[PDB]
């Protein structure tokens, strides 16, 4: 299955990076020898350069998600479903006070209640798509009570 | 098309009885029941990620009924409860409880404000209802769209989705029903028949919204594509396909920390691609300045863009700036008027003079009020018309012509010139006049404005020179023919205390001092309260004397042997030659291409979409007007007049309402210039009042709307950043976008074609000006592309003031 | 002309050259008296090296309330004429747009987290960043200078210590994590020595260890529980429960981890320290030189005890000189 | 005079004043250039008065930047959300410092008064009994905090 987005964006950035920032990195796998897909969170004590990265930002967080081909599961979607969650400023800052993995937990539950699903419609017109404003106004204020 | 209800078992407050209640209806859009009885405003369905979580898991182990032969509620209801205990859905225990819930009494809408509102139930183990135990989440759409059956198709089916909580149930359940032939239940209170019905019950778990579950699949059945798979299935298999199908084409949009539209609407083609996605299976498809080519087509479309909006032309004024306003405008056109006048009656030997300019200006300023389509430009005399006159005046006394029968016969021409530009929609060409044109213009009226203005002070010193020693015995009548102490400087510190006054009294407008109320009237009227204090000053230094308005003693003709109020077209003392009839058209051509610049330009100043112009304009019918005006004028041997870039931008300055910096809303009504327009002609009525008047104080009002003018030009913006280091710069698409020194070039280029316009204003050749100033869209649309990139002169050229 | 872009303290080189890379990769752990490099730099190329020079001086500032009289804020330009053995910052490479800084403390400095500040004439003061200074064991002039390299690790470096236990004719070796450069016990004991406000004493390892031992002893007081109940996982989780209050408490059957504890925060500040056992102990005579034991007919102890008892085991030694005592006290 | 000195040798930082001009020049070359006035007769005949009076207008305008009772006269023509982040407007009620402000504009008050009087020798006597005023007075109708707020000697927040 080819990716939407590089279908839709890839067939026609360092500066705006904070100096003072850090670096995550997702790795998205397939193998075959896997009984179940297996997610990894790491954490680093203190925030350093790897070989994997090719900028001069250190890394904190890393993701690992491997496994199996299995149906309703792409693991490039998985990959950029993580980076999103992460990118994320509440789920980062919770994830910066993680002690546990309940507290992920616990932030991907909220994640998920702020999340917006727009259903595929007949006609879709761009009225009925902007009166989706306040709502997804209503799930920010959620997010960041 | 189908209609779908959804219905949430709750509990009345008057009599603590547990009752089916409507929540929310589908007729391919969203509407919510909030808690007063009315329902909220039509929405796109939307769903939470739990929502259809939790129906994708009830619906995979769900009980699915299809073809059932029932036309009752009961009977469903009893193969719905035998079907769950044979699926070993609910316990045999439960069957009863479930029944007795299942058969109560559905109400609706109508009988809500009957009862003493609707409270959140839970059916319990015994018949007695309880309460929740989780905590309490107010509906998001109720919160949203309720805080404020005719679209139905006759051969349409409904959809009846029950949503309830029952403590005594071990897992949530769904029931999934298909009626043989569609009945009407006593559930629906609508003479529409119901196939489909939903039924989830269960207990209180968390991530479980019975509300959003219900929300959940009545969105899943208002689709077409799932309304049409379960109208087609035979198995519980087809819709659980057709739901996965239906997950796989929705999109899930996280939360953000910045919202912003440009970023959501990049969204629309991935939604395209989904609905593609969606229907690619299934057997239904997925559902001012123009040209218009039609005669008049210009003149019926600003009517119908404008009158609809005469009513409220008559309420908008109803507020003391619109008064205020009226004050500066009577003064700001009677006093050029009255100048222009003495200055045409000494030019022209009195043909035309003050009396006859100030007619023609309230006759047409009563007829554009009460008639045209921006009632905010304001009509009267101009310079250029001025020098027209003259030289028009000068070739008819060599020719040994009827001047004012020349005149006569120019307006003719211009009504003819104006009915066939308007026939074939010729104001289409503005278009063509960007913001490069229109900022050059305005900057070089200014210009020329508040060099008059200083101008007419200096002619002041220079009548009355500082000197040791003076005549004390100097005739005053009907000027005094000598110099007079203390004239020249006490008119100079009139006007600069006019101006001074009018500066503090803005600035007193956006300041924090005083009520806010207060604050604003006061500042709407700082030119009247300026005006007043100055008047005052002036009246009680007897001894000194400062010239005055002079109007007319009534109103008559400047000159009775010369003309009359009616001009034969045929000759007033000699017989009207007939060749000069055909040869007036040429002058005419001039004055309509002079009134027509001015006008359109004007109307674009005043009419920009930053000014917040939410009313519209009609550049065709506006233009139409004034030329027939001027054309009808021209037969009374009256002047032909012109929207001045002025009076009409200090017009709609006076009518703008400032908000917490930005323009908030512009007063846009007919009756500021009709009654400017009246107090115009009623100004020869008032003698005594406008005698009393020194020019110094209407001088320093000059130079502060010669000062204010220049508040939205871009052009004075970057002649003013032209002196300050780049970091000073604004945070503007033109800076931010384009170098500093590209800027600065656009800038040097239009300040050489603002001092070419200035040069050709100080020739004899000054009624060449309007060609010249055509001249700079050439320039705009070949020159500057060829030196400057796209996206430089689309931030330092912009319409609308938009980053390209 | 001499605006600053940036300044790169170097935390991983520096770090390892003052034997405090364990601690971090990223904040800068300088001790005193051993130079530190950083590199500063310009948004502008500099045209001439020698007027920037002129130009520019450095201030670093320490504690709420800096001051000169406290020792606590030192202004120094950037020359080759400045005093090594005090503040001072000379450039040692330099290009267009850039200086590599060499930095000095004083060998007697002040400990704590410092801020480093470059001021330019006719500018306002900038901050270039953070870093904490610590005591110096590598260093001669220092007072706790230690002379063999091999006990500068042991007694510094090795977070894998030795608690002994049991009895004298039977001792039983635990061991012990210190921990003392976790990433929050330099903060947790700079904090705690904050409650002393006798800022310019600090400087002082005397001083230092004596408030720090006082303060340890006081959160021992008050957080030990009379009696896993008994499950150590190092001094690092004690020093956490002792200070924030959160964690799995010690209890009276393992009060002797306040030694561990102690050396673990003198070993993070840069005091030399180690952990010593003295079996069959005297506690509680007061310096009297004499046990009362009481025992009954069937040779018991009937009563829990006297307060003058002879433990089974017992202390923190710390190396530094000692200035105000008579010559021939330095050592442990 | 010696306001609008010190005035004239203040820096402006980037609103905030920096630094001042503190030197002894200044006063001596006035000094000098006094003295000096009477052999520069040519060049000061040619200069009118009303320049100088605009001066003094610019001085006396510029006097009042420094005053605090000069910002609170402006503040009772305030709506009280205006009011500036002050450790006296947001630590005392508006009304207290407005009765505070009136208090101060009384003894202005007095003060004109006594000064368009024969007996003006007595000004500084009753710009003296200001003191006992806010050392006794004020203390018994203000608290603690409010007098630490208004009548601040470095404007700290108690
Ligand atoms: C002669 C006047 C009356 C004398 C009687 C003296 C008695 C007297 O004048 O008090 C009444 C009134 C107090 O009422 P209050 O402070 O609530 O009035 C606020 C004031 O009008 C602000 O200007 C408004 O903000 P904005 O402008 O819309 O942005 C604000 O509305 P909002 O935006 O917050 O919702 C208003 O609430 O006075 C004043 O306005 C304070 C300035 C008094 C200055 C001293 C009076 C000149
Ligand atoms: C542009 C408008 C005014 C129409 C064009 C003007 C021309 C075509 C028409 C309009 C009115 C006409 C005039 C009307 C009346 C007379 C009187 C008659 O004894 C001789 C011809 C004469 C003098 C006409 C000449 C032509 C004329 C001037
Ligand atoms: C002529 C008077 C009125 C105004 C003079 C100011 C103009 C000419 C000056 C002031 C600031 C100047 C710019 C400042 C900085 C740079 C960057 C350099 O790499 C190229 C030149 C450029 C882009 C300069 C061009 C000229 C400039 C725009
Ligand atoms: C006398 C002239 C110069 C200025 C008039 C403004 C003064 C008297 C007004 C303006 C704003 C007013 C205050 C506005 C709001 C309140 C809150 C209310 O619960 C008690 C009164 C109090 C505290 C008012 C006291 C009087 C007040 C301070
Ligand atoms: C009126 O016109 C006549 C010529 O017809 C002229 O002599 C006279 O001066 C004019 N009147 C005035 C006031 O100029």
């Amino acid at each position: 299955h080819s990716s939407l987005e590089t279908q839709l964006f890839c067939e026609q950035i360092l500066e705006k990076i904070p100096p003072d920032s850090e670096a995550t990195l997702v790795l998205v796998g397939r193998a075959d020898f896997l009984e179940q897909p297996v997610l990894g969170f790491v954490r680093l004590q203190e925030a350093a350069e790897l070989e994997a990265v090719e900028l001069p930002v250190p890394i904190r967080f890393l993701f690992v998600l491997l496994g199996p081909e299995a149906p309703h599961i792409d693991y490039t979607q998985l990959g950029r479903a993580a980076a999103t969650l992460m990118s994320e400023r509440v789920f980062r800052i919770d994830a910066y006070m993680a002690q546990s993995r309940g507290e992920l937990l616990h932030s991907l539950e909220g994640f998920l209640d702020c999340s917006l699903v727009l259903p595929p419609t007949d006609a879709p017109s761009e009225q009925a798509l902007l009166s989706l404003v306040p709502v997804q106004r209503e799930l920010l204020r959620r997010r960041y009570q | 098309k189908v209609y779908v209800e959804l219905q949430e078992l709750v509990m009345d407050e008057k009599n603590q009885e547990l009752r089916w209640m409507e929540a929310a209806r589908w007729v391919q859009l969203e509407e919510n029941l909030g808690e007063n009885g009315a329902w909220g405003r039509p929405h796109l369905s939307h769903l939470t990620f739990w929502s259809l979580l939790e129906l994708r898991r009830v619906f995979t182990k769900g009980t699915v009924l299809l073809d059932l032969q029932e036309t009752s509620l009961a009977g469903v209801a009893n193969q719905l409860l035998d079907r769950f205990i044979f699926e070993d859905q609910i316990r045999p225990q439960d069957r009863e409880e479930l029944l007795r819930a299942l058969l109560l009494k559905h109400s609706h809408a109508g009988e809500l404000e009957a009862l003493g509102g609707v409270k959140p139930a839970v059916l319990t183990r015994s018949g007695d209802p309880s309460q929740p135990l989780l905590p309490q989440h107010s509906s998001l759409e109720t919160q949203l769209f309720c805080e404020q059956l005719e679209k139905i198709p006759p051969d349409s089916e409904a959809t009846l989705v029950l949503v309830g909580r029952a403590d005594f149930l071990e897992q949530p359940v769904l029931g999934f029903v298909r009626l043989q032939e569609a009945a009407e239940l006593e559930a629906v209170e609508l003479p529409v028949p119901i196939r489909f019905l939903f039924v989830l019950l269960g207990p209180e778990a968390p991530h479980i919204d019975y509300t959003q579950l219900g929300r959940a699949a009545a969105t899943l059945m208002s689709e077409r594509v799932f309304r049409i798979d379960a109208y087609m299935a035979q198995s519980r298999g087809e819709l659980l396909h057709s739901l996965e199908g239906f997950l796989d084409c929705s999109l899930v949009l996280p939360p953000t920390d910045a919202p912003s539209e440009q970023a959501l609407l990049s969204l629309v083609p991935v939604q395209r691609e989904l609905l593609r996605r969606r229907y690619q299976s299934s057997p239904a498809k997925p559902d001012p300045l123009q040209q218009t080519g039609q005669l008049f087509g210009g003149l019926v479309r600003d009517i119908r863009r404008r009158y609809p909006y005469y009513l409220s032309d008559i309420t908008d004024a109803f507020s003391p700036q619109v008064l205020a306003a009226v004050i500066f405008i009577y003064f700001a056109a009677l006093s050029p008027a009255i100048t222009f006048g003495g200055l045409l009656g000494e030019k022209t030997r009195n043909q035309m003079g003050v009396s006859e300019l100030l007619i023609s200006t309230a006759v047409q300023g009563i007829l554009f009020a009460l008639l045209g389509a921006q009632p905010l430009l304001v009509v009267g005399f101009s310079g250029p018309l001025l020098v027209f006159e003259e030289a028009f005046f000068s070739f008819c006394e060599t020719n040994g012509l009827e001047y004012i029968v020349g005149r006569v016969w120019i307006g003719f021409w211009l009504i003819l010139l104006v009915v066939l530009v308007v026939a074939f929609e010729g104001s289409f060409l503005v278009r063509f006049i960007s913001r490069y044109t229109q900022e050059i213009f305005s900057f070089l009226i200014s210009l020329i404005f508040i060099y008059e203005t200083f101008s007419k002070l200096i002619k002041i010193f220079q009548d009355h020179p500082l000197q040791k020693t003076y005549n004390y015995n100097v005739l005053m009548v009907p000027k005094p023919q000598g110099p007079l102490p203390n004239t020249a400087l006490l008119s100079l510190v009139l006007m600069a205390g006019t101006f001074f006054f009018a500066m503090m009294l803005r600035k007193f407008k956006n300041s924090s001092y005083f009520p806010g109320k207060l604050r604003r009237v006061i500042g709407d009227f700082g030119v009247p309260i300026s005006i007043l204090i100055m008047v005052l000053v002036d009246f009680f230094i007897q001894d000194t004397y400062t010239q005055k308005l002079s109007v007319p003693d009534g109103f008559k003709v400047s000159n009775s042997s010369a003309r009359g109020w009616v001009i034969h077209p045929l000759g007033l003392r000699s017989e009207f030659p007939i060749w000069m009839m055909f040869a007036s058209a040429l002058p005419a051509l001039l004055v309509f291409i002079l009134i027509f610049l001015e006008s359109q330009i004007t109307t674009l100043i005043v009419s920009k979409p930053e000014r917040k112009m939410v009313k519209g304009s009609g550049f065709h019918l506006d233009l139409l007007l004034v030329v027939g005006m001027g054309g009808v004028a021209a037969l009374f041997g009256m002047p032909w007049l012109s929207a001045t870039t002025v009076r009409s931008v200090t017009h709609a300055n006076a009518l703008t309402v400032m908000g917490k910096a930005q323009i908030q809303e512009v007063k846009e009504q007919r009756i500021s210039g009709l009654l400017v327009a009246v107090l115009v002609g009623l100004s020869i009525l008032m003698e005594p009042i406008l005698s009393r008047i020194p020019l110094a104080v209407l001088f320093g009002i000059f130079l502060y709307m010669g000062v204010t003018s220049l508040s939205g030009i871009q052009l004075f913006d970057r002649i003013l950043l032209l002196f300050k280091p780049p970091k000073y710069h604004p945070d503007v698409p033109y800076v931010k976008r384009v170098k500093t020194w590209r800027m600065h070039l656009f800038t040097g280029i239009q300040i050489i074609c603002l001092a070419v316009l200035w040069v050709v204003k100080s020739t004899p050749a000054s009624l060449a000006l309007p060609f010249v100033l055509i001249l700079t869209v050439p320039l705009r649309r070949v020159l500057l592309p060829l030196i400057f990139r796209n996206v430089e002169l689309q931030c330092l050229d912009a319409d609308d003031a938009k980053a390209t | 002309a001499l605006g600053i872009k940036s300044c790169d303290f170097q935390a991983a080189r520096n770090n390892e050259e003052h034997h405090t890379k364990a601690l971090s990769s990223r904040r800068l752990f300088v001790r005193r008296g051993q130079p530190f490099t950083i590199i500063l730099y310009f948004r502008a190329p500099v045209r001439a090296f020698l007027p920037a020079l002129k130009k520019v001086a450095l201030t670093a500032q320490t504690g709420e309330q800096p001051s000169k009289i406290n020792r606590t804020q030192a202004t120094f330009p950037i020359s080759s004429l400045g005093d090594r053995k005090w503040w001072s910052a000379v450039v040692e490479e330099r290009d267009a747009q850039s200086w590599t800084i060499s930095v000095t403390t004083p060998a007697d400095a002040v400990i704590g987290h410092y801020s480093l500040l470059l001021q330019v004439s006719g500018r306002k003061q900038l901050l270039l960043g953070q870093f904490t200074l610590l005591f110096n064991p590598w260093n001669r002039e220092d007072a706790v200078f230690l002379k063999n390299e091999a006990q500068r690790m042991e007694y510094l470096l090795n977070q894998n210590g030795l608690i002994y236990l049991g009895t004298a004719d039977c001792i039983q070796a635990e061991s012990w994590d210190f921990g003392q450069f976790e990433g929050d016990v330099i903060d947790l004991s700079l904090r705690l020595l904050s409650k002393d406000k006798q800022v310019e004493k600090w400087s002082q390892p005397v001083h230092v260890a004596r408030v720090l031992g006082a303060l340890l002893h006081f959160l021992k007081e008050q957080r030990v529980l009379p009696t896993l109940l008994n499950k150590r996982r190092g001094s690092v989780p004690i020093l956490r429960q002792w200070l924030t209050g959160r964690g799995r408490p010690v209890y009276d059957g393992q009060a002797w981890v306040l030694a561990a504890v102690a050396c673990t925060v003198l070993r993070c500040l840069g005091i030399p320290a180690r952990v010593v056992t003295t079996f069959a102990s005297a506690q509680g005579t007061g310096g009297r030189l004499l046990i009362d034991e009481y025992y009954n007919e069937e040779g018991l102890q009937n009563g829990e005890g006297q307060r003058g008892r002879i433990w089974i085991f017992q202390s923190t030694e710390c190396w530094m000189t000692r200035p105000a005592l008579p010559q021939g006290y330095d050592g442990w």
